[PDB]
This record gives C-alpha cells, structure tokens and sequence, in this order.
C-alpha cells in the first residue's frame, strides 16, 4: 500500500491495524517504529507495496528517501536508495521519486527501492530531458500574484492592505523586517490563505526553523499546502538538512516549468543556524558572526528568480530586528538590499491593536510598474503621496477605516479618488 | 418555491437560536451552582466563565442570522405582494402618474433620476394620506399563514441580544475558541 | 571549432550536440561542466580547435585562463597555462590571449596551451615591446567625451541633463553618489549607450559588484560593450577576484594605446568585500573598517589617469550613501574628496518621480576648463548662476521642461540667452 497513507494516518488508527496484522504491542515506542514494524508485517504478507518522497544524496552516493510529512526527519522507515539508480536515472537531492519499494532482507535494515514509475510527478526520461535550474536565466517578475481573496472576508484586511502596501508577483524575493510581538506569525498565515485561495495553481511551500511546537502543530493544521517545520530542540544540523531540502525540492520543481513559493521563519534563525554548524574560516566580523557563515543563505534566498522558458521561484523571508542581540542587526544589514521586495512591521503600531502593523512609507517592491498596470499604479502613488505626510500610526489607522467600510479595493480606490 | 424556502430556514434559525439560548442558561446556572458551592474549583470557575462567554457569543450570533433571515423573508414577501398588486394594478398606476412617467425609456439619466424620486415621495404622501384614518389591514390572503407564523417583529428576546457589537479581532477569537471548543466537547 | 562561439551559444543547443554526439545524459549538471566534456569528445576526433580568453597567475605559477562569457568563473573548461609559457612571454593577469589548445592528458584535466597567436589584439612580440602602466605618467582630462547620443530619443533626455550637470572626459575618476532607490542603474544604462553610440572606438566595461541577478541579466542584454558581474550569492572572494581581473585587462588593454572605461557599481560594495575578505590588521577604525582594508579599493579607483604616452583609463564609480549603514557612510568620506568629478542623486527629487534625480547645485566638476570649449563653459556658467539660487527640486524641473521643449544642448543655450 502507500506509504503517505501510512504516515497521516493517526497513532490510534496505526496501533489499531497492527493488532489486526497480529504484532501484540506497537504502541510503545515512537511513529517512526510503528511504521517500519506494519511494513514489516505487511512485507511479510508477500503484497507489493507503493513508496514515494524527496531523494537525497549523501556524501557518497549513499542515498537516502525522506517525506515531506515527517519534515525530512531520519527515520528507521527512510527508503534506501542504491548508487545504481542514482546513475541510471541521473538523479540528484529534490527528486520526488515514486514506486514500487524492495523490503530489505538480511544485511541490511532500510527498504530498498524495486524500481521507480515517477520522478518530479512526470515519466523519469523527461526528468532526463530536463535543464538544470541555475543554467535558467532570470528576470524580473512580470505574473502579478494578487493577495486580496475577494471573498469580503472580515479578517481580509490584511490582504488588502498588503495589495496595496506591496506589489507581490510570481518571481519576487521578499524580506518581512519586523520586531518581536508583530504579527509576523499571522501575516505569513494570511499569504499562505491568500495562494490557497487566489492561486490553487502554483505550489505553497512553508518552511519554519526552530519555531515553538505550538505554533508548528496550529500551521499545519491551517495552511492547505504541505508544510515542513523545525523546532528549536534538534540542533542546527537538522535546520541545515530541512532548509537545504526545501531549496533543492523548489530548484527541481521549478524546473518543470511550475510555481514555487516558500515562506521562510525566519531568515535570521537560519543564518544563526549556518553560524553555528559551519567550521570557523578564521575571521569573525562584529557580532560573532562568521564572514563565510552568511554565504550558504544567501544562495537560499538568492534562489527567487522569474524564468524566461517557464516557472518561477518566489522567497518571502522574514527578518527578525530589535530583539536584543548585535549578530541579528548583522544579519539584518547584510540582506538590507538583496530581496527585492520588503516590507516593514512597526512595534509601535502592533503594541497599539491597529493591525496588520506595517510601516508603509518603509516598505516597497522593486519594478512595481511591471507587475500591475497603469492606472492602478498612478491610484496607489496618489495613496502613497495622501498618506505619505501622516505618521505611521494614523496612516495605519486611516488605511483601516477607509478599507473597512467597504468590500473590494476598487471601491476604496474609486471613492479616494472621488473624495 | 422561495417563500417556502426563506420560511423554513427561518424556522431553523429559530429553533437554534433558542437551543443556543437553553445551552447558554443551562451553563450561566451550573456556573452559579458551583459558585454557591463550597468547594472552590478556581480552574472549574475560570472555564466555566470561557464557556458562558463563548456561549452569549453564539447566541448573539444565532439572534443576529435570525432577524437578518426574517428580514429577508418579509423582504421577499414584500417583493412579490407587490409585484402581484402591481400586476393588478398597474394601468391604474400609470393613470394616476401619467404626468411624469412616461418616456422613461428615452429621458436622461438625471431627468429619470428625478422622475423616479417624484414619483416615490408621490406614493409616500398617498401612503401618509391613507394611514392617517388608521384602519387595520390584515395579511395577503395568498401567503397570511407563514407571516402570521414567523410574526410581525422578531421576538423582544432576538433583539435585546443583539445590541452588543463585537470588532473583527474579537469575532476571530471567539469564533476560534468556539471551534476548539466544539472539537474538546466532540472527543 | 572555436570556444568562445560555443560557449556563448545558449542552453538550447547543448541538446543537439550531445545527440550529435552520442552523449544523450549530458543536461544535468553544470554547464561549463558540459563544455568541458564536450570539447574532449570533439578533441578525441582528432580535429583543430581555436582558444582565448584572459590569462591569470596564481602565486607559484599554476597559471589559468578565463572567459568572460562566465564572468571570469574558476571552471572546468578554464585553460591551462604552464610557467615556462609565462617566463618565455612575460605575461600577467589581464592579458588577451588567442591561439592553439591541448586536450588535457592522463594526470590533469585542464586543457593546455600549445602555443599563441594573438595577444592583447596584437602580434606577441610587438606587445613584448610596451611600457608598463605604473610607469606612465598621468595627466588631467583633455579629450572630451560627450554624452549626448543626438537621435533625440525620450531616455536621451536624462543623458542631456548628464552633459549640463558634469562634463565627463577621457581619464576622469569619477564617483555618483546616491541614495538607495534613486535610479543609479539606469544612469549606468544611459552611460553605457552614449559611450556604445558616440564613441564605439572606446573599449567599454561594466562591473558589477554582488548585485541581484535579474539586473545582472538585464544589464548583459542591454549594453553593447561587454559587461561583467558576481551575485550577491558569491562571496566576498569571488568580487575582489573579479575586481583584479577586470582591472588588470583594463590596464593591459590601456597600455596599447586604448581607451578603456569602467563603469562600476558599486565601489561601496567592493569597499564591503574588500574589508571582509583581508585579514584584520589589529587597527579597527569606527564603523568595523581596517586601515588597509580600503587600501585596495583605493588603488582600484585610482588606477584612472590620463596618459600622454597613449590610451586613457577613465573610472566611473558608484557610492551608496544613506542606507542606514555607519559602514557605507565611513567608505563614503573616505572617498569624499578622491574623485576629480562626482555626481550626487537626491532621494527627495525621486519621490516626485521627477528623472533623473540629480542635485545640480552640488554636483560639478574640477579642471572643466581643459574639457571643453570656452564659449559654452560661459554658457554653463550662466546656467548655474541662474539655476543656484533655486531649489534643487525646481532646479531639475525647470531643467527638464527647458530641454524637453528644446532638440540639442545648443538650441538649450540660445534658448536661454534669447531670454
Ligand atoms: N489582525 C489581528 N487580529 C487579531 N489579533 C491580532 C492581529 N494581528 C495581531 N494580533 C495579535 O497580536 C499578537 C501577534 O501574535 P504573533 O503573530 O504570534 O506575533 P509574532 O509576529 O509571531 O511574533 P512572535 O513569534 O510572538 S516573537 C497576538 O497576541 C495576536 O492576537
Ligand atoms: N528616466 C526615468 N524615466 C522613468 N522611470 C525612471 C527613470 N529613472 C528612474 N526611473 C524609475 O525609478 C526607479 C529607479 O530604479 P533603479 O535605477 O533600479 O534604482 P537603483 O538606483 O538601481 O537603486 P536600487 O538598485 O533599487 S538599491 C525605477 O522604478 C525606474 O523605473
Ligand atoms: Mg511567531
Ligand atoms: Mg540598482
């Protein structure tokens, strides 16, 4: 049967079946366990069974199978993947394989792969036919990816006000600077909504490092696309492992001509990671931060390109600022001008319930002219102009007494420019 | 099939309203039970006060979809009586306004604009004129039963619970804490 | 057949050679990777094959030989050059070399180099024969480089502003200095034009430093002079190595009598890689900056010079300023007064849209006199006499609708006088 069935199917449901296949006590030890013990079981019945998740590639061709549901985590149920097919199907890490599994005999305690039926959800010679992601060339983003859902939501203010606040298109690389206590968390929740609602097309990933488990179990049970998270317990290693899997899975997707979007929190958790795993080159900069530490991000969010042959690659990355330590005002500086697209939470306004609290003369996207069209870029630079003197607070404040009193962004721009 | 349709769905958010409403008075009474009761239960008290908040919550709620089913079910009893009146009636209708009628076919947008609104002001002051001597009228023969049935007015109880206003944010949260209420009390 | 023209053909024609020859798995993986192996398959045929590119010398002699077509990348398919053929040539990082290839044998897998046929555009030993950079003596601007194209075009017009602002000549260490979000790229576009349409005997280059890659792309199919730049996902090694070699070739090619200029962008940027790529001296001044770590972009800038000898060697540097950096802002005095011209953009006049937004009043250049005729420096003269006392803001639009009305800087002048 399938392995992913397996693994969303709940603990109880797990424990129950195996008492159905005959194992006296499954219950008492972790999911992982229960796992390889039912694929034993059911291996042992003599059926065929289904297999499928992201490939990866150790420092030997050693390969390794993961799923995206148990976030990439190295579990005794991670199907094995031999150097052979590594080599005849030239495959690399990011490949969504799919097919039938060989259960592992004597010597050995990984199921191996029988032979593969998909690869990156497509026949494995087109795979080979595939160009290699950074021989694409990129552009600027010219898709308008619109973020109000238009369905008169009472909490759609925060899309609206990001439709209005920054132009987000199909290629951006973002950056949600914002302090502690903001509505970082939320405001990811409300873009995520907003792809699943607008856009079911293009593929929503989600990526949390060293987040709380709390807010980690409440996103996956509220976002319609997969999402991968980490929490603070496993050390940097795993965060490494999680971010560079995710980027490789994008890179492989995008190839296919698809849409990829990841959601990153936070960028600065991320490059504290990448600090703290890699080996000292020999000079620090100021905030005990290694100078070649920052290089493995920025090849994550340098990723975010718009190709001209097909797909494109969007990285909204949120930075953590004020939180009390030099090395996150470091990280921040150094990605100061590289996302294209930034937009700036104030503390101020999210201390005084005036929600979504963000800095609009602060924050902008770059060649907005060629993601919308005219008239609606001369309507918002009047808004920008009207509101541009006010501080932020007020301007926030008008911003939602304005919005709320209708329904759609075309009433508020035709009523402003009645007024 | 719509007045039917309209009275029926009013009918259910009548009978949840007031199923809200026992649920709502079954917890304000344990709640006060408890609290006359000796033993002090500081976190029984606490989610019993989550779960009377929750519960005037969704009894507000169900009142305000009721009235705002009722209103649209008299809207739409409204529509049709006088669309079958005016059906009735019309000749007789475009007689007595003749002088500012007709040619609304080929009259300005202002000019049908202000037509219309004569018009309306017309009918208000024969409306005012006829109601000055006070006779009672009863229903519509056609369609008396349901309106007799949903009533003239929603209940005073329907109304007295809608005067509190509730802001997005608090309508967010108590909506969430109601879900998870909903799925604790399931399992 | 010829390296450069196969390695400027695109993507899509590695396809149909690897069909051509027999090589169906050779898409996967990196292109300089693919050109490699595809010159050994053509050189095993036994056929003759063209080289070039620019020479380097690493400190024991291991010297290589890069492309400009991959931005001076450290590849594969990099061409070796031993010692003995730099001892009997004499030749350093910069020069142009054309000639013979050697399929690498059993021990190493670099291509080799059997012998030259051009080097910097001329005959070996006629180029044996030249003058060291270093030992030529400088001198002020004298030739004029105008940057008015002429065809009044819409674009044109910022440039027209650029030849009433500061007149730019042959030799001049230029330096812009802007605000973020203040239409400096497409200054250098507008720079990049006139110096392609006026003067095409001029060799141009533009350098750009950590720069995102969708303008990295869009700078390469806009300009006609060959353009150089490194991702902001390189690290800091990759921009000093590329700063090196682009100013060797320009003083290898300055030193045959040329006129070579340099657009870059920005020096700020170089100035950051520079101090944290050298190692600390023990001697930090405020803002994180060593002594010598702007040492080097000083030479960098001042490498520009006027030579009587032959040739000139004009830089045009960009400098960030207000970014919120204490870092940026140090690199920027100590750069205030080193730049014999210099050009500052105002973030207030941009926010009007007005373009290009230049502060005229502050902007100028030293020793104008040597530039240009007299007749029209009076006229220029004039210009500012009546432009000073105005805003900067009024300045530039009064400027603009002056010369939008007008068709040439001289129909300008009388335009002006007249009144
Ligand atoms: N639109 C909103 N509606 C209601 N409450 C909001 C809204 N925006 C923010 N809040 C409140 O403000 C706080 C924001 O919470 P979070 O989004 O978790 O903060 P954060 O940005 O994730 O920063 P951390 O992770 O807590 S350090 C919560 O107390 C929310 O209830
Ligand atoms: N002459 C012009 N006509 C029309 N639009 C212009 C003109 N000059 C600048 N702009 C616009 O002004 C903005 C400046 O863009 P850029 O030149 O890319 O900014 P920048 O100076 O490179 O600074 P960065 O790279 O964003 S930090 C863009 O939106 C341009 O379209
Ligand atoms: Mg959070
Ligand atoms: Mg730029």
């Amino acid at each position: 049967m399938n392995l992913t069935e397996l693994k969303n199917t709940p603990v109880s449901e797990l424990i129950t079946l195996g008492e159905n296949m005959g194992l006296e006590n499954l219950a008492r030890m972790r999911k992982q366990d229960i796992i390889f013990a039912i694929l034993k079981q059911h291996a042992k019945s003599g059926e065929d069974i289904f297999g499928d998740g992201v490939l990866e590639i150790l420092q030997d061709g050693f390969g390794f199978l993961r799923s995206a549901d148990s976030s990439y985590l190295a579990g005794p149920d991670d199907i094995y993947v031999s150097p052979s097919q590594i080599r005849r199907f030239n495959l690399r890490t990011g490949d969504t394989i799919s097919g039938k599994i060989r259960p592992p005999k004597e010597g050995e305690r990984y199921f191996a792969l029988l032979k593969v039926n998909e690869v990156n959800f497509d026949k494995p010679e087109n795979a080979r036919n595939k160009i290699l992601f950074e021989n694409l060339t990129p552009l600027h983003a010219n898709s308008r990816l619109r973020m109000e859902r238009g369905n008169g939501s009472t909490e759609d203010l925060t899309a609206r006000v990001l439709d209005l606040a920054s132009l987000i298109g199909r290629g951006q690389r973002g950056l949600i600077v914002a302090p502690p206590k903001a509505g970082k968390t939320m405001l990811l929740q409300n873009i995520a909504q907003s792809i699943a609602y607008n856009h079911p097309d293009c593929v929503l990933m989600v990526l949390l490092i060293d987040e709380r488990p709390e807010e980690v179990t409440e996103m996956q049970r509220l976002v319609k696309g997969e999402v991968v998270a980490s929490t603070f317990d496993e050390p940097a290693s795993r965060h490494v492992q999680v971010a560079e899997m995710v980027i490789e899975k994008a890179k492989r997707l995008v190839e296919h001509k698809k849409d990829v979007i990841i959601l990153l929190d936070s960028i600065t958790r991320l490059a504290r990671a990448y600090n703290t795993v890699v080996p000292a080159s020999g000079k620090v900069l100021t905030g005990g931060v290694d100078a070649n530490a920052l290089h493995r991000p920025k090849r994550f969010f340098g990723a975010a390109r718009n190709v001209e042959e097909g797909g494109s690659l969007t990285i909204i990355a949120t930075a953590l600022i004020d939180t009390g330590s030099k090395m996150d005002e470091v990280i921040y500086e150094e990605f100061k001008g590289t996302g294209n697209m930034e937009l700036h939470l104030s503390r101020k306004i999210a201390e005084k319930r005036v929600f979504p609290a963000i800095d609009y003369n602060r924050s902008g996207t770059r060649k907005e002219e060629l993601l919308t069209t005219q008239e609606e870029l001369q309507k918002m630079w009047i808004l920008r102009k009207i509101i541009h003197p006010m501080g932020e607070i007020d301007a926030m404040e008008f911003l939602i007494n304005k919005l709320a009193m209708t329904k759609t962004n075309d009433d508020f721009f035709e009523m402003m420019k009645r007024s | 099939t719509a007045l039917q349709q309209a009275f029926d769905t009013c009918q259910n958010n009548k009978a949840a309203w007031l199923q809200r409403k026992n649920e709502l008075a079954a917890a304000e009474q344990e709640y006060l039970r408890l609290l006359s009761g000796e033993g002090r239960n500081v976190s029984r008290l606490d989610e019993l006060r989550n779960i009377i908040e929750v519960r005037k919550w969704q009894v507000n709620q169900a009142a305000g979809r009721y009235i705002r089913s009722h209103e649209a079910v008299q809207h739409i009893s409204i529509r049709d009586r006088l669309n079958d009146f005016m059906q009735q009636h019309g000749t007789a209708l475009a007689a007595a306004l003749a002088p500012e009628l007709m040619g609304y076919s080929e009259l300005t947008a202002i000019a049908r604009n202000c037509a219309i609104q004569r018009a309306t002001d017309a009918l208000r002051e024969a409306l005012l004129s006829w109601l000055a001597k006070g006779e009672k009228i009863n229903y519509s023969a056609q369609d008396s039963d349901i309106l007799t049935t949903i009533g003239f007015r929603p209940d005073v109880a329907s109304v007295d619970d809608s005067r509190e206003k509730f802001t997005p944010a608090q309508n967010m949260i108590f909506s969430r804490k109601s879900a998870q209420l909903a799925s604790r009390q399931s399992v």
